[PDB]
């Protein structure tokens, strides 16, 4: 505290009433939570497949490109 | 016959032996032939064999063949390069892309292979 500036650091708080309010921080808890599980179930689903696919079978087209017959 | 034994060792080494299969197919059509499956006349294998079995090596004497062998169109799979493939027991083929990767010799490490 100072005559003109007061502040708090906090270690964790919420614009709250009493503690019963930990039902509401536990919202955004696992909001960012399911966020977390959201980037894999993306990430590894479309880069790691997709890619995975694309080098795949293409050696068989590279070792025919002259032929002629 | 050696002087007094068999005789030595024979060293052989021919060049661009497609040529000849291309000679053949010059006048292939001439013959009145039709065509075989391409171009080339389809008694090539004969002809071919004809020319491969005249150089083996018998109980007198021993022959050594070289034989370089131009590939068209790069294409390792036309009738003739594969046909003549047949008949060696050491499989010497180069790659263009790794000459012009610079490397000499252009021996491609995987297809090249030996009997021995």
């Amino acid at each position: 505290v100072q005559p003109h500036v007061v502040t708090v650091l906090a270690d964790t708080a919420i614009r709250a009433d009493n503690l019963d309010e930990a039902a509401i921080l536990e919202a955004r808890k696992n909001a960012e939570q399911l966020l977390a599980n959201q980037k894999s179930d993306l990430d590894s689903a479309a880069a790691l497949a997709a890619l995975a696919e694309t080098a795949a079978q293409l050696e068989t087209i590279r070792k025919i490109k002259n032929r002629a017959q | 016959k050696d002087e007094n034994g068999k005789g030595r060792d024979v060293l052989l080494f021919v060049d661009n032996i497609y040529r000849y299969t291309l000679a053949g197919t010059e006048v292939s059509a001439l013959l009145g032939r039709m065509p075989s499956a391409v171009g080339y006349q389809p008694t090539l294998a004969e002809e071919m064999g004809v020319l491969q079995e005249r150089i083996t090596s018998t109980k007198s004497g021993s022959i050594t063949s070289i034989q370089a062998v131009y590939v068209p169109a790069d294409d390792l799979t036309d009738p003739s390069p594969a046909t003549t493939f047949a008949h060696l027991d050491a499989t010497v083929v180069l790659s263009r892309d790794i000459a012009s990767s610079g490397i000499y010799p252009a021996i491609d490490p995987l297809d090249s292979t030996s009997r021995q």
